[PDB]
């Protein structure tokens, strides 16, 4: 468990640590339908077919096709009131959303300062617990080879 | 400021064309009247 | 499809301009009759305020239905949306302090393989001396 | 984008659970130390009532299904028009 | 400024009071009517005991609104839920190799506090 990341400072006995995990590891061995359909287009990934009368582009080819060619009209007569409604302003309505989008990205990187300090603030006190274990274990060690040493010249 | 029963169409890529009908045939019975 | 004052489906369906509810004529005006005021809120009321036969009037009474179809549709795909992103990041948490854990027990061991080492070539110099 | 008390671009927001209104924290603490209120509605708040999906701008499926709602609506007035013409 | 249910920029944003956590109405209140809670916290919550609380510029380009702008919106949210359902069962699969190795690990060191323990004790007992 106790394991030093800060005072221990090879990728080798990384590798040999590896493997002996390896031989322990080779012992041990809600909706309708709707949910049917976007998985199974998504799972083909094929696209729906689309049919258009400007793509077809015939004209009066019978009863039918007159029909499809009045269409076009009302469409373009409200595209031009829908590009009336748009060249009224036309930079002023784009310029307000444009400031949006700076008061919302600013958020995110209030964010990334928050965490950044908070993390750094983990990191900051666990390296002076890091410090304080191997100055005992250094004074362990050092402890423990006078010993060995001790009772061979006590001997 | 002032019975509603929801639509139970029927048993998804048919319902995308279905609508695409409709805003044909809501353009359609739109000009017909303003030409009348 | 009901009045609110007996619970009969209205056939007549009025309305009194100082509380919206749907009543029934023949009720309401016997209500107004014995005192002049509207049942559901107590205030001023009169028969004239009310709102007689139905509207249809150059209306000609589909399209809209089909807009709220996609609306609730696309309501069970958003919830979907939530609970399946709360499944990602709840074990994302628990992917990241797994691996995290194993590394460092990984350096538990790194070091125990060279105290048993280190334990062991002592033991064979000195046990032939 | 703007503060209900004074009208400067706020630094730091906060969202009072008694009228949610965009306040600057600065403005709306010291408004909540004078008394105990939310100077907007005089309804009671507190300090503490002051506060993993990732997302996506407001661009042109939450608005384009409120876009023909605009496009219907306005085509059934000129129906109207044309009905009492 | 976001939504707390879907990832959206709600136009009519509402606050719950139990939680303080910005979400749109139409979410907030469908989640209230199936299951009596909260989401997020798992408290309490009503539909009336939530608090009521942005600008589109239109392309110029605007049959297209009914073509290339509906289909890709169902287009988008398909083929990124099918691949989040992929990022599900890979993870679980990630966890479940995490969760074994990490087993294996704490018996290599189990085993070896028993190993390195006795060969120091053994140190101390040939002195003798």
């Amino acid at each position: 468990m106790d394991g030093l990341s800060f005072v221990d400072k090879p990728d080798g006995y990384k590798n040999e640590i590896d493997q002996l995990v390896k031989k322990e590891f080779a012992n041990i061995k809600a909706d309708n339908s709707v949910s049917t359909l976007t998985n199974a287009l998504y799972t083909e990934y094929l696209k729906q077919r689309n049919n258009k009368k400007r793509r077809t582009p015939d004209f009066n080819d019978d009863d039918d096709t007159l029909f499809l060619e009045e269409y076009r009209r009302k469409y373009p007569r409200i595209d031009t009131s829908r590009y009336i409604p748009n060249e009224s302003s036309e930079v002023s309505l784009l310029g307000i959303v444009d400031s949006y989008l700076k008061h919302q990205e600013i958020v995110l990187d209030t964010l990334l300062p928050q965490t950044v300090s908070n993390q750094w603030r983990i990191n900051n006190d666990y390296i002076r617990q890091t410090c304080t274990i191997v100055e005992e274990m250094n004074i362990q060690q050092r402890k423990q080879i006078n010993d060995l040493e001790i009772y061979r010249k006590r001997l | 400021e002032i019975a509603q029963q929801a639509s139970l169409t029927e048993s998804i890529p048919n319902l995308l064309t279905s609508l695409q009908n409709e805003w044909d045939a809501i353009m359609l019975e739109n000009f017909k009247l303003r030409s009348t | 499809m009901l009045c609110a004052i007996s619970g009969k489906v209205p056939r007549r369906p009025v309305l009194s301009p100082k509380s919206r509810t749907i009543f029934e004529k023949s009720l309401l005006e016997q209500y107004v009759k014995d005192t002049g005021n509207d049942p559901i809120t107590n205030e001023p009321l009169s028969i004239e305020e009310i709102v007689e036969i139905v509207p249809s009037a150059q209306q000609a009474s589909s399209i809209p239905n089909l807009l709220t179809s996609l609306q609730n549709e696309w309501d069970a795909i958003m919830l979907e949306n939530f609970k399946l992103r709360s499944t990602l990041d709840s074990l994302t948490k628990k992917l990241s302090t797994v691996m995290y854990e194993r590394d460092a027990a990984k350096l538990v061991a790194a070091q125990l393989l060279m105290e048993k080492n280190e334990d062991s070539k002592d033991l064979p110099k000195s046990s032939q001396q | 984008m703007l503060c209900a008390i004074s009208g400067k671009v706020p630094r730091r927001p906060v969202l009072s659970p008694k009228s949610r209104t965009i306040f600057e924290k600065s403005l709306l603490e010291q408004y909540v130390k004078d008394t105990g209120n939310d100077p907007i509605t005089n309804e009671p708040l507190s300090i503490e009532e002051i506060v993993a999906q990732q997302a996506s701008l407001t661009e042109s499926i939450p608005n384009l299904l409120t876009s023909l709602q605009n496009e219907w609506d306005a085509i059934m007035l000129e129906n109207f028009k044309l009905r009492s013409t």
